């Protein structure tokens, strides 16, 4: 018999990005070729499955410091970082495929469905 | 507030 | 010209209350009277002000237990903890009053508002 | 997916 307030998460999610943006609480680095990313360990296992088995490993969760493979792109990392802390996707024509190879890494699912169907269209 |  | 994903903020709220019921990267207990609450820090402070500014302060930021004001009801605080991760509000006759006063306490605005008009209805 |  609960109420809900249905901009409760959006609202969560949005100081999420204001805490990432002023780099409080960020408990991580992620160093993709020469870029590096600090982020919420808690935001990137909630969107990511690679994210999410990294930091349920009882050696890695206590890592300040994450390599990505050298085949990621930095520019497809950082559109599917963006997306992570404010459910908005950058997909363009010049990024698409590094955006999907990206998000087909990090199993986010829903994003690898979304760079399909635009390529399928095109 | 709604009802869920 | 971003695209956006409409369950993206929820199914990340979702994620982030399967972490806390299996104590994943909790990094804080919430202590009210003898009760103890894990949680993880970034989600109190985007949805309290009190938290908020408690773990903004450069001593407090470092902390693992915070001890509530002893007359705060930890029913209240169980209640809100549950919202702030669920966006769900177990409002009932006998709570609400606990309720309203931990949410006042707590700085959580929204909840406030709700608890002020099903007192003015009643 | 939507136009937001
Ligand atoms: O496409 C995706 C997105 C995603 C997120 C997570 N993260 C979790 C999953 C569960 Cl069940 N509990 C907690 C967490 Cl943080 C796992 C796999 C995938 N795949
Ligand atoms: O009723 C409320 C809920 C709330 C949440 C926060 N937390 C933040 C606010 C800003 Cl601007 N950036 C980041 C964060 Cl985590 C502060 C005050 C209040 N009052
Ligand atoms: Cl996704
Ligand atoms: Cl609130």
């Amino acid at each position: 018999s609960c109420i809900q307030f249905t901009r409760h998460a959006s609202d969560v999610l949005l100081n999420l990005n204001r805490l990432r943006s002023r780099d409080i609480l960020t408990d991580v680095v992620i160093v993709v070729s020469r870029e590096q990313f600090r982020a919420h360990k808690t935001v990137l296992m909630a969107c990511s499955g690679l994210f999410y088995s990294i930091f349920t490993d009882q050696l890695k969760c206590n890592l300040s410091v994450i390599n990505l493979d050298p085949e990621i792109n930095p520019e497809g990392f950082c559109i599917l970082l963006d997306f992570m802390y404010t459910s908005r996707l950058n997909l363009r024509e010049g990024n698409i495929m590094a955006v999907m190879a990206t998000a087909m890494y990090l199993q986010m699912e829903h994003v690898v469905d979304t760079c399909r169907k635009f390529i399928k269209a095109s | 507030w709604v009802i869920p």
